[PDB]
């Protein structure tokens, strides 16, 4: 049968999973839905009791089955993740549930038009000025796309500011001009 | 090289073989240049035969290390996929 | 991670066929198909692709289906279904298919119509065991002086002919085959041979010239030819050696005698080495896999010399191998030689040097010796072994042997004369009472005063003059199997004779 | 058709991704976005929709995502009369600058070998002018014959040699393949053709077609190339019933570009660093190089030894393939002879009593017989010296360094490395002259008198003017 | 291993090639002075 | 425990067990076959799956079929009704005889006897054969190789070997045809019957046979040489006997034991052999020892691979060797029987500690003596010729008829006590009998026999 | 111990080429890169870290002493090979024993040409 590639790919065995559940949602329209249900899944296993329940590779595989498709029928999960749940249990894929949850939400985030814009400054930056620069990096996207801006401060680049719109980069640090400068006068 | 090996040990066992047979030949004419080519060639044929002993040991040794280099090669392929 | 770990299967088993009796290929490449599914397939078992191709299942993994393709890969694409056949492999075998040439799996290439045999048998199955079987006693005739002689084959014997590459091995397996003519024509039922000869990684040229050969020397009307050639599948060039033993082991099973022909087992182990690096196997030395001498000794211990309560039937195997320059050291001459009940082997030093057939008789060895030999050529091959034994211990005097004692030059002239009389033309095999009387003529001195020369000259007038004007003498010496003392006295009157009146 | 989109590049080895319609094994693949054409051959199905492909070309500047079209069908090359002296390359397309190649249809350079039935039995002698290789191991018309080789025998002098003598005594549709070779060599043999009169640039009588993947080529083109010269040349066998002439040098390449994208496709290394589907490789191209009942096609075959050793897989595996095998041995390119032939060495399937006469057979197993005792007499020559051998002895070595000379000859296109003029010998001045040297008629003339001449005839002329001025 | 030592190019391979070549060169003297 | 196949590569199985999982070495017996399939355990590779070799074909074998766990490693039947019986590494019966009906079954896997179960000092096993007992003795608990192979009278000598021990010792005899020819099985076996070594009537069998055919996976010719020392040890460990135990042939154990360690994934070591090559035929040799019950003394065949002894299985092998038996085919076309090389064999306890300051004299003497013939051939003096002399008597008197020739030949088979070995040579030694022509020596026994027939 | 509490103790490894022949044993089980005659690469390790050991202590220190008579097996005479060659590079000196001299009943079958003591000719006494 024909599959249907999510927007973007992720690899490995979280990577797999993730684009099977993606295309089998998107064969019902049931992103959102399943997504939630994911998060629930994944704050479900890491609390300390399922985690060492299914995390223990001596107790049978059968019987942590038997207990994840219990807990997966308990909180009233669809057929669509109670199956994913249940594949992860036979394939002993267990342990990457987190990473196929993470997988998701990242193809379902950048499903959104969510595109992760970092702003790097020599200082803690001014809030106006941040709201103008969100106005400014707005016009870098294509139309359906949302800045999820996570400045951090790196004090090294002595001024200006570097921002990575996706895959764009622009180095407007006043320390990338400095080095050119000395590269340009020793050149 | 063990085709090297492989070529002195050959040169070296005919050489060997006609070193005995000329012994022989001389022992029949003898019967004083004569017994000197006697045992010059039995000699030759004795020194022959250590070559030979020292290159058989050398050309086993350099068979034993060709096997194992190729057997290391083949497992590296194998094991880089 | 994971053959059945794909995309595909993970999100139909999501969304929520039959995986027990089918399969749906997974991956495909260089003829080996991963399959999903399957579930309930056998190992070695024959399964068939959507295309009309046919698979073996050779590796039963937990989540897929290592399968060997029977042909070409461009058939075969991802998603495509797998049958299962239900069944081993397995030929059909017969009278039937005596006179045809036949693929690795029974299927006639000579499109003389389909083999109407009625009988059908597993190419894999266990050779017989201790008790079924019986010692090697009866003459397998090749026709070949040297081999008849001096490396004797019996019925149930397994002989390596073992050389570098254009020495003569199939020429040896080919007047071996055409010998046997004398034998099927007659009416004794038990002296008559069934051969099978199988080619295996060869030319169809040369599989149609070796079939035109044994055509127009009449040997194909009790011969099959197994043909695996070089442009066929590895697992059918695998599998051919197999049929071939399955269509033999039916004569040996039913109180008749086969031969069967290896050519060449070289070949059958690189396609299967081929098969096993391109499913993973673990390789071993010259990346041949673990169980390579399991494969050829299975297919080996197979000929068989059967007991009388078994119909007496027997097997008898000539594998060929093709050694590098003479190493037999090689991995796979080594487990074919360990394998086996002695060799025949060819140089090509002595090919050039004008000694045809190339059996170097210091190398070659015949475990089964003269148990596989009648009394007559028992008789003469003794005394021609003693003599060419001493002949070698001292042919290293040669070229200054006139400057050497009588003893020495005696041993070395009579060496001279068997050596050409061990010589042999291709495609004429003799019967066995013309051998002894050659040899007879060798070994008793009627040649120490002829000129080497002269000596295959003589050998050709001799037989021709015996086969003429004694009749007699050779029928009675192929009827008591053995020289009478009448039977000596008139030989020896007949060559001294006959000496006297040569040229 | 379909499409799909490049997801990895690892040399020469490219993985596309489909998503509608994964393409067959074998088929050819166009990459779109290119100002050059790139073409991917499918070699494998991955799985997850993915199939591995090994370019024709280099895989600079291919970008993941690069989309690339489906062909439906193998490389296509055009094939009939209109290739007559023009080179294509791998995937058909004119590399001479002349125009494209308009023939009326098009062949794919994949398909199956001939069945057991179509198989002929005919053996007739091809007669070659060339000595050593008349009596020794003489060819035959429809088969296969391969010349091994190490570096610097003597193998693309001595297939010259054959083009020149055969090619133009042949009115059959020659094609030459040059395999994984030296591009001068090409443009040398190009412009050779073009001079004989067997290419014909304008007033198209050429009777040659050329195809040529060279050493810059990547192993993908090297490792079809053979594919496309064989494609041609089945094409004027079949769809004409035509003799062809097929001359492939280098056929040795074939294998090594096998070898050098084995591992890349996912394959565990066999011996010597070989793939492990050398032997089958070698015989579905191999098998289809062959005389059917449909027509003939003559092939010769250069063979390269690796390091001179004859016992490598590659040359061990084409032994078994061919009909009359020429052994250039460099210990005889040495001592000055050429062509290098080791006549110890090279064997035919028509050295036949029965099938060349018994005069032919007896002269080249005398030859023959000679030179072995010669290499046996040379021990005791090591040991002892030339003067302590019996007279028959010397008789023998005399007789067997004569036959030594006498088995090299001039060729015409060695003019320029020897001097001396070239010599096309007929079958029975061969016979004839050996005979005579067998026998013992010229143990009065010197040895260095038979060394570079033709007939018998040359050699008692030579003899002449040596004792004239010596 | 017939003609080995020659094939094998050591310090008596070119011996026997060397004692080939004078006996060989001296007899062509003496064969083409009479020719 | 029951489990089911997970997967078939080979000659190797996967078993996944949902309770119970098996230890390594275990025998897992395959349900519904129609002949007994045996699986080894290997491994355990995590998941409650083991990996297994397999002890005869694979074929047939279906993913999910049931496995059941045998408790044990593979267990044989030992007990004297072993004795003249045919049985294959798994202890069924392969002659057609029907069940062997012992009271009691041995694991073929044992760890070799501890420290202080060990004789602390050496001595010597006597055969009744002079050349062996004089020249090249054998140890109690030793391991003798045996070269030279066909047409030298090697299953002659191991019939008489198994009919002496059997007489002087009261000791039985086990056979391991590792890696067995089937023809040659099947001569063997009527050999032995026809020397009277094997009565299928009554109770008098001197040799059990086992056999694991060329024909057999890797793991049944990895293991059958463990049956046979598993029988062995039996008839040392509960009945206090002398055993001798045949290995033949060794290198063929060690060529088993590469092929299923390639077989597990395992990296080759150098020349190709197992990396465990060392601990293999340690843990195999280490069983061939005397206890304070009885001993096993162990004859093996010995092949050298392109007869080169610095390979690493006849290097491995030969660090256990205690002695060495060459049969010689020089020896045999001379006329001596047995065709023992005088020369070439040797052995450990041919020192004055051990046999005796005058066995070793006699026996330097006699090997100083025949060196010296051997150069004095080479030539061909004063004294000399009175060497030369005394050295063929010596070669002649080291022949002997055998019991297991008796039918054939018609001569009676001797026996010769170790003292009247020694003695006899040493007599010869001295010159007390350089009147007697040197015919009087050729096959006889004692050296009254040689005076005996010195006087017809 | 002793060599540390003031004592003097010999020690024999008899022999270092089967311990050599177990960690490699070892090694290619744990899928290590083998290298000359299969070795891994750290088999002079293996023996130098083992025979660094064995030393002669200042008197600071207690004065004792740890002597090393370490066993190598050659095959066919070969004292050039990997693992002799390694344990020569390690140790103060070789007493070679040849296979020709121990069957002329020269025994000890020691080769006074190759045998050498780089250390010990300071420790000889002077009588000797
Ligand atoms: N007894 C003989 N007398 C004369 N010629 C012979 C004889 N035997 C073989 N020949 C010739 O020697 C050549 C090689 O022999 P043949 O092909 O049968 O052996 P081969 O080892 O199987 O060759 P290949 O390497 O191709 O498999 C053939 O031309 C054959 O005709
Ligand atoms: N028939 C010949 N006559 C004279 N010289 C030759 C002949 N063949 C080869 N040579 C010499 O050996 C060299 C190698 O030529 P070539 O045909 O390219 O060998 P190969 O292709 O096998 O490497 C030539 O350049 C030439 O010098
Ligand atoms: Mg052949
Ligand atoms: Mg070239």
């Amino acid at each position: 049968a024909k599959l249907v590639r999510p927007p973007v790919q992720v690899y490995g065995i979280e990577g797999r999973y993730a684009t099977a559940l993606y295309s089998a949602a998107s064969k019902q329209n049931k992103l959102e839905q399943v997504e939630k249900e994911l998060l629930r899944v994944a704050q479900i296993l890491k609390e300390p009791k399922v985690a060492a329940s299914v995390l223990n590779p001596y107790v049978k595989r059968s019987i942590k089955v038997k207990s994840l498709n219990d807990i997966t029928a308990k909180e009233r999960f669809s057929p669509l993740t109670t199956n994913l749940i249940n594949l992860l249990a036979e394939n002993g894929r267990l342990s990457n549930t987190q990473g196929v949850v993470s997988a998701f939400s990242t193809m379902m985030s950048v499903h959104r038009g969510e595109v992760p814009c970092t702003v790097t400054s020599a200082s803690p930056l001014e809030e106006a000025t941040l709201s103008e620069l969100k106005t400014v990096l707005k016009s870098f996207l294509s139309q359906g796309q949302v800045l999820k801006l996570e400045a951090k401060t790196d004090p090294s680049i002595l001024g200006g500011m570097i921002v990575r719109i996706g895959e764009k980069y622009v180095d407007m640090s006043v320390k990338t001009k400095i080095q050119k400068l000395g590269r340009a006068m020793r050149e | 090289t063990l085709k090297d090996i492989t070529r002195r040990l050959k040169s070296i066992k005919n050489i060997q073989k006609i070193t005995k047979s000329m012994k022989m030949v001389a022992a029949a004419k003898y019967a004083s240049e004569q017994s000197a080519r006697m045992t010059a060639m039995d000699n030759a044929s004795k020194n022959a035969s250590e070559m030979i002993d020292k290159l058989t040991l050398t050309f086993n040794r350099t068979r034993q290390a060709v096997i194992t280099k190729e057997l290391i090669e083949i497992i590296s392929g194998a094991a880089a996929l | 991670t994971g053959t059945a770990e794909m995309s595909s299967i993970l999100e139909e088993r999501i969304l929520g066929v039959d995986l027990e009796e089918t399969g749906r290929v997974l991956s495909i490449g260089d003829g080996i198909a991963r399959v999903h599914g399957l579930r309930n397939v056998q190992a070695e078992e024959m399964v068939e692709f959507s295309s009309g191709l046919k698979g073996m299942s050779l590796n039963l993994e937990p989540d897929n289906v290592g399968v060997v393709v029977f042909g070409n890969d461009k058939l075969i694409k991802e998603g495509d279904i797998v049958k299962r056949t239900g069944a081993i492999v397995d030929v059909p075998v017969g009278e039937e298919l005596l006179g045809r040439v036949v693929d690795a799996l029974g299927n006639a290439i000579d499109g003389k119509g389909p083999i109407g045999s009625k009988t059908r048998r597993r190419v894999g199955l266990k050779a017989p065991g201790i008790i079924p079987r019986i010692s090697v006693r009866e003459p397998m005739q090749t026709g070949i002086k040297a081999v008849d002689s001096l490396v004797p084959i019996g019925r149930g014997q397994r002989e390596l002919i073992i050389g570098d590459r254009q020495t003569g091995k199939t020429s040896i397996a080919i007047d071996t085959i055409i010998n046997q003519k004398r034998f099927n024509d007659g009416s004794d039922e038990k002296k008559k041979l069934y051969c099978i000869y199988v080619a295996i990684g060869q030319k169809r040229s040369t599989v149609a010239q070796l079939v035109k050969r044994l055509t127009d020397a009449d040997a194909m009307k009790y011969t099959i030819v197994v043909s695996a050639t070089a442009s066929d599948a590895a697992p059918l060039q695998y599998l051919a050696p197999y049929s071939g033993c399955s269509m033999g082991e039916y004569f040996r099973d039913n109180g008749k005698h086969a031969l069967i022909i290896y050519d060449d087992l070289s070949k059958q182990a690189v396609a299967y080495r081929q098969m096993s690096l391109l499913l993973r196997r673990p390789p071993g030395r010259e990346a041949y896999p673990g169980d390579v001498f399991y494969l050829h000794s299975r297919l080996l211990e197979r000929a068989a010399k059967m007991n009388d309560a078994f119909g007496g039937g027997s097997l008898t195997a000539l594998p060929v191998i093709e050694t590098q320059a003479g190493d037999v050291s090689a991995y796979i001459p080594t487990n074919v030689i360990s394998i086996t009940d002695g060799q025949i082997f060819l140089e090509t030093e002595l090919f050039y040097k004008g000694i045809r057939p190339a059996i170097n008789v210091g190398l070659s060895v015949s475990r089964v010796g003269s148990a596989a030999q009648t009394r007559a050529m028992k008789q003469v091959a003794g005394t021609m072994k003693l003599e060419l034994a001493q002949y070698r211990e001292v042919a290293a005097f040669a070229q200054f042997g006139s400057d050497l004692d009588a003893a020495t030059q005696q041993l070395l002239s009579r060496g001279v004369r068997l050596t050409e009389l061990l010589k042999q033309g291709q495609y004429s095999p003799m019967a066995i009472e013309e051998q002894v009387a050659v040899i007879y003529a060798g070994v008793r001195g009627y040649l120490d005063k002829l000129e080497p020369s002269k000596i295959t000259k003589f050998e050709n007038a001799f037989l021709s003059h015996v086969v003429s004007q004694h009749q007699a003498l050779l029928g009675t010496i192929r009827a008591d199997g053995k020289i009478s003392e009448q039977s000596d006295a008139k030989l020896k009157e007949i060559v001294t004779n006959f000496l006297a009146g040569f040229e | 058709a379909a499409t799909g989109r490049i997801v990895a590049v690892i040399g020469a080895v490219v993985d596309v991704q489909f998503d509608e319609g994964l393409p067959p094994i074998l088929n050819a693949l166009e990459v779109q976005g290119r100002e050059t054409r790139l073409v991917l051959e499918v070699a494998q199905h991955l799985g997850e929709s993915t199939v591995r492909t090994i370019a024709m070309d280099g895989t600079e500047g291919l970008v993941r995502g690069q989309k690339v079209l489906d062909s439906g069908a193998p490389i296509k090359i055009p094939v009939g009369p209109e290739t007559l002296g023009r080179i294509m390359n791998v995937i058909g397309e004119p590399i001479d600058e002349r125009g494209p190649i308009k023939t009326k249809q098009f062949a794919p350079i994949h398909a199956e070998a001939p069945e057991f039935m179509e198989m002929s039995v005919e053996q007739e002698i091809l007669v070659t002018g060339i000595k050593v290789v008349d009596l020794l191991a003489p060819y035959a018309k429809g088969g296969k014959i391969g010349l091994f080789g190490g570096a610097g025998v003597g193998k693309t002098v001595l297939i010259m040699e054959l083009i020149n003598n055969v090619a133009k005594a042949h009115g059959g549709y020659s094609v030459f393949a040059g395999v994984g070779e030296r591009t001068r060599e090409g443009n040398d043999l190009y412009h050779e053709m073009i001079e004989s009169g067997v290419i014909n640039l304008k007033d198209a009588t050429s009777k040659v077609a050329l195809v040529y993947g060279q050493m810059n080529e990547p192993p993908g083109a090297r490792a079809r190339v053979a594919l496309t010269g064989l494609t041609v040349a089945e094409y004027f066998r079949d769809q004409e019933g035509q003799d062809v002439l097929l001359f492939i040098d280098n056929i040795f390449r074939f294998t090594q570009a096998g070898s050098e994208v084995s591992a890349l496709l996912g394959r565990i290394p066999s011996a010597v660093g070989y793939q492990p589907t050398l032997a089958t490789d070698m015989g579905t191209m191999q098998e289809r190089i062959t005389t059917t009942k449909k027509g003939s096609i003559t092939s010769v075959q250069a063979i390269y030894v690796p390091a001179d050793d004859l016992t490598d897989p590659a040359p061990a595996t084409t032994f078994a393939h061919l009909d009359a095998t020429t052994v250039l041995s460099r210990a005889i390119a040495e001592l000055g002879i050429y062509p290098a032939v080791d006549p110890l060495d090279s064997t035919s399937r028509i050295m036949d009593p029965n099938i060349v006469g018994s005069e032919h057979y007896d002269v080249a197993r005398g030859v023959q017989k000679i030179l072995q005792d010669y290499k046996s007499l040379q021990d005791i020559i090591a040991i002892l010296g030339m003067d302590e051998l019996s007279e028959e002895d010397k008789l023998t070595v005399s007789r067997a360094r004569k036959i030594q000379r006498f088995l090299s000859q001039p060729f015409q296109v060695a003019e320029v490395f020897t001097g001396h003029m070239g010599k096309l010998v007929p079958l029975k001045e061969t016979i004839k002259g050996f005979q005579q040297i067998l026998a013992g008629e010229y143990d009065h003339l010197p040895e260095q008198a038979f060394y570079m001449v033709g007939p018998i005839e040359e050699a008692v002329a030579k003899a002449d003017k040596l004792a004239e001025e010596h | 291993g017939a003609g080995s030592i020659r094939e094998a190019g050591g310090a008596f391979g070119k011996r026997e090639q060397a004692e080939e070549e004078r006996y060989f060169r001296a007899q062509s003297r003496e064969q083409l002075a009479a020719l």
